[PDB]
């Protein structure tokens, strides 16, 4: 601030004036007109967009702190979504209202939360849409993703456990008896050292970047470098 | 005034057609709310009082209009105004090459055939009953208010349907205009933007809300009320004719 | 309801601006007819009553607007209309092959100056008086009304400088309307066709007789009642706003 | 250019489609005259040569526009432009008090099938087979240009249906733009005014020679080569989109 | 082809009216990059070889445009063809509240001048000029083309006073056209959306991007050789006049 306020003076010591001739086609609002862009697009994917769930049912399979990390990586996943060319449908399925997750999600996002372009509710997703269509995502999982299906509802388990519980979400869809597919990391990836278990934000960034008919060394360059060393030739 | 006048609302027994026959029954005027049978509306005439009556008919069918018109030529003797604010909404896009989805041709003609089909059908029947008042002291003989949207100029994704039924709206409203200016009867058309009607239903809450936002001002839904006004506006100004007013609070419509 | 309203209405001495300042001072609002000193709008302020004030300005003089409008605050105390009814008529071709005639740049800069900058002057200076009024209900703040012509649409031989000016007004409604949204002002401008006013009674009786009978209907010259009557209308309906209204009667211009 | 290039002309077989036809065929692209099996489209497609095939087709049903588009993909293997071409003309006051006649919803719904109804069949079946193919530089499948009317905005006397199928053609340009830009394929429309195809000859020679004086300039019946010439340029133009182009040598219809 | 065409290109120099310039002389005709003295035009037209010639003058001076008109005469016969191409763009808000400032005069009345008046100066007198050329087969002197603004239309917050200039120009377009048909000269207006040009290209990238992905399709800014190739295909058909294309992509600008 105080070296922004000498410079500014200093700035102020030149008066060349002349400056674009005041020759300029629009004022300058740029991040008001990127966010109701963004708002539009938003509106037109909660109207045709592609459905993609968050399940919000592992509120008891988190401690506090895990529950501070997920809600930060839901608030930078629903960004990424809102930029996207073509966004997703966001759903926030199974998501109590007086639930500890959505009291923080209310919390960090003040009077937004209502304005939010996504569907939330207490439902499952298997109230929503017919169990055939829906693919639960998960890292356990027997099959191995191959292609996007623009007509299959992804089921991302928002979910962040620094204290490893796997079969979680494998459990939870057996019960819903619904189909399972894991990202391809050994097919693609030298895995080296590393959690094979990738965060919401990445997921998803994934997700948008297979649904633009990206391919799977574009859509798998979000998987952090520091755990894998190179894309399998 | 409005008082004593006939007027003959289509889609009367809800949102902006109720709006209208509430407003012109409370001025002093009499309404027919030509309706479908299903739709509630004989609750809404008599709520509103005896000075309207309920018309069950579907404005797609020459016949049910044709006995809809007869009942109220019989119940008040004559026919004054025509507002027909009948129509549906269909939210399909042309093509999805993602999910290799097809408009269904049915969709289409659906709409066609409510929005735009139906009210050049009101139009001409009721031109020949309007045709049989004796002309007022400015020659007119009556008044037809059609409802437009602005789809009809800026229609956004999934709207194509609707949009194309609104814009034969527009583009025949003149044409219609021309037809009936030797019998004195005026023809205009409403382009309403975003009202609070059950016709939003459809759309999840949060799109209403963002809609409702990105309106200049006032910054909200319309009140049907304002339509009735804006109708009876029209119908009290002698010179209005042949012409599309948007009732959309600067709105324009993005993809 | 009308009744309390301040209108600054420009032209209020003569045809559309006298015709809106009589309608609306005999509804109960105040006006001010902002006027040329040598224009009779002395008398007609003097006939309208108490509650009608004559404020000598140019449109086209920033000074002049700013003087006509302190004298409303000083007289009325605040400003809640404004209705934009200044402005001049050339007949000129563009040129004239067989008289070797070319439009001159005077003509043209005087019909600009007085039709378009004149507007955006008094929009600009009413905008920031009507800053001042605290919103009521609806957040409203003031709402400015501007004339407009269907040359705007249909120009004629020798209409250039005057379809110019007036298209200019109809491109700038909407922008403007934009821009005083947040304020809470509605921005309108309505077209009229033709009326009967001095500015065509001037002209041949024989032509003007010819265009009034190729009005569809009514077959006339609009009455400037009619216009003062779609002036209220707009001032009354809160959700108009950025539209351009045809009072024109169906009538689309020939060359 | 147009070398390459592959066309689906609806109406292909007389008037403005076939001027374009033959404008495409004659500068090395392929044509498929999607016509009526008795319009003697064969004719016309064995005359252009090879690169023009004739499929008897009526634009109203969705088996006849299929196999249509499946001919045209067997035999060149690709869809590049579509040219909605094909439609009638019905001259039908709304009402006649003289006479006591009234339209027909029969003429109404025919013309608006023909002209509304078959033109969104074409366009959303043939949305499909440009969606199959690979985009090309600049992510381009294909162009869609589809024939309105000036009646769309200047209609006349006895033209209401006429006018509503081009206005609901006008009000969907835009929707149908918006709705395949992800696609890639660009939405066109054309609004012709009075051309010398067999549609205005038909109408009494002495008034071919009026309708040809009316055209501020050129004084004369517009020729179906300035249509063809018009739809190339849209085709080589990559930024036209949504727009309606009025091809119309200034005219506006009166009356 | 356009071979032994003359083109009087004001604001040649840079942007649209380069791209034009070098698009009309590489198909062999003749341009006068009618601009201001220090635009860095001389560069341009040697740039562009012996059939380029660069006039000095300012569109809003009578003398300058007649000078440079008189050196286009001499220096190559004729004139045929006129780009009206010269404007200037300024962003300002009508009123803000919050800051207190009003919009000025000034700003208001150079936009006019340049845009609006400088296009009606360099229209009469190259039509003046025009008119001494003997009719072609066709009965054409020449060909007039102006550039608009797709924010005639839906211009957003801050352009009221461009708004103004190029709605005036829409408004302008027709009326001019009918005065000049039988002098046999078109007058066509293009309305262009966002394009790379440098009155564009300057901001910062981010901006530019957003643009970018405002355009429906293609989701980029415009090439000022689409515009080239727009003007073009005005110029070459004879049957389009007296109207205003917009080469903007299917934008519809946001508030
Ligand atoms: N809702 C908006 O904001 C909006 C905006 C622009 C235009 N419009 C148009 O306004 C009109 C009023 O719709 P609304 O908003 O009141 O919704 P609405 O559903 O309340 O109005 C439609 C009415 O039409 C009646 N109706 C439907 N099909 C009919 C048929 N075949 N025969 C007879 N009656 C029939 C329905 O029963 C209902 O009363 C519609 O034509 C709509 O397209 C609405
Ligand atoms: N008369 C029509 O049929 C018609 C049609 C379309 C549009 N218009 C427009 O309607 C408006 C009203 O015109 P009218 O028909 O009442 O004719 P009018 O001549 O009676 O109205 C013009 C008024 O503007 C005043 N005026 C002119 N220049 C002024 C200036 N610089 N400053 C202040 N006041 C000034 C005149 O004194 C006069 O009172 C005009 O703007 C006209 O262009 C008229
Ligand atoms: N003729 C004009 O001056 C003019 C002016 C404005 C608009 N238009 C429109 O331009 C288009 C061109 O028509 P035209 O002037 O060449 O007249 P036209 O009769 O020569 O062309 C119409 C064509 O449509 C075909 N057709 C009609 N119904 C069909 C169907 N169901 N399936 C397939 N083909 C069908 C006819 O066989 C014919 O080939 C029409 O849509 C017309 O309405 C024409
Ligand atoms: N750039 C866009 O995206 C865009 C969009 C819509 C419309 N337009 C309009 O298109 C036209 C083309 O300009 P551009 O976009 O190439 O910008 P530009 O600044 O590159 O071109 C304008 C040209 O006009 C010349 N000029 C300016 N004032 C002049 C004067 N008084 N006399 C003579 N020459 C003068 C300048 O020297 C320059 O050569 C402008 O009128 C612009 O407003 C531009
Ligand atoms: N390799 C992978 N394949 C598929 N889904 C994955 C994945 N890595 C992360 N995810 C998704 O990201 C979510 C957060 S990771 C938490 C994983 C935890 N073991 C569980 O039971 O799910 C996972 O629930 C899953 O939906």
């Amino acid at each position: 601030a105080a070296a922004r306020e000498e410079a500014k003076n200093i700035k102020l010591l030149e008066t060349t004036e002349e400056d674009k001739q005041k020759n300029f086609l629009f004022l300058r609002l740029w991040d008001r007109n990127m966010d109701i862009a963004m708002g539009w697009k938003g509106a037109q994917a909660m109207q045709f967009g592609q459905p993609l769930v968050f399940d919000m049912a592992y509120e008891n399979y988190m401690k506090r702190k895990e529950l501070q990390n997920t809600v930060s990586q839901l608030l930078e996943s629903e960004g990424w979504n809102r930029r996207n060319v073509d966004p997703f449908h966001i759903y926030f399925c199974n998501l109590k209202i007086d639930g500890a997750l959505h009291r923080e999600l209310v919390k960090r996002y003040q009077e937004k939360w209502d304005k939010l372009l996504l569907t939330s509710t207490e439902k499952s997703h298997v109230d929503l849409f017919p169990k055939d269509s829906i693919i639960y995502l998960t890292a356990d999982s027997p099959n191995v993703m191959t292609t996007f299906r623009h007509d299959k509802v992804y089921v991302i388990g928002s979910f962040v456990d620094k204290s490893m519980q796997p079969g979680t979400s494998l459990a939870k869809a057996k019960r819903l008896n619904l189909a399972t597919e894991c990202l391809p990391l050994d097919k693609y990836l030298q895995w080296e050292i590393g959690n094979k278990n990738l965060t919401l934000d990445q997921m998803i960034r994934i997700l948008l970047c297979l649904k633009n008919n990206g391919n799977w060394q574009e859509a798998l360059q979000f998987v952090p470098k520091r755990k894998h060393t190179g894309f399998l030739e | 005034s409005v008082k004593g006048l006939v007027a003959v609302i289509t889609g009367g027994a809800s949102g902006l057609g109720l709006a209208t026959a509430e407003r012109l029954v409370g001025q002093g005027a009499s309404a027919v709310l030509l309706d479908l049978p299903n739709s509630g509306g004989e609750a809404q005439a008599k709520k509103l009082g005896n000075n309207c009556v309920f018309a069950p008919a579907d404005v797609t069918s020459e016949k049910d209009v044709q006995t809809a018109l007869a009942l109220a030529k019989g119940k008040f003797g004559r026919v004054d105004v025509a507002v027909n604010c009948a129509g549906i909404a269909v939210a399909s896009k042309t093509y999805n090459l993602k999910k290799g989805q097809t408009h269904t041709l049915e969709d289409f003609q659906r709409v066609l055939d409510v929005n735009l089909m139906g009210t050049f059908n009101v139009i001409r029947l009721v031109a020949g009953e309007m045709g049989q008042n004796e002309p007022d002291q400015g020659g007119q003989r009556g008044v037809i208010i059609n409802t437009a949207s602005v789809a009809a100029f800026e229609g956004q994704v999934g709207q194509a349907a609707y949009s194309a039924s609104k814009g034969g709206i527009v583009g025949m409203t003149l044409p219609i205009a021309r037809d009936l200016a030797p019998i004195g009867i005026r023809v205009m058309t409403i382009a309403p933007g975003l009202f609070g009607t059950p016709l939003l239903t459809s759309l999840p809450e949060k799109v209403c809300n963002f809609l409702a936002s990105q309106v200049p001002f006032p910054s909200r839904l319309g009140d049907p009320a304002e339509y009735a006004h804006l109708v009876q506006a029209i119908i009290e100004n002698p010179f209005l004719n042949g012409e599309v007013i948007r009732l959309d609070g600067a709105i324009r419509m993005q993809p």
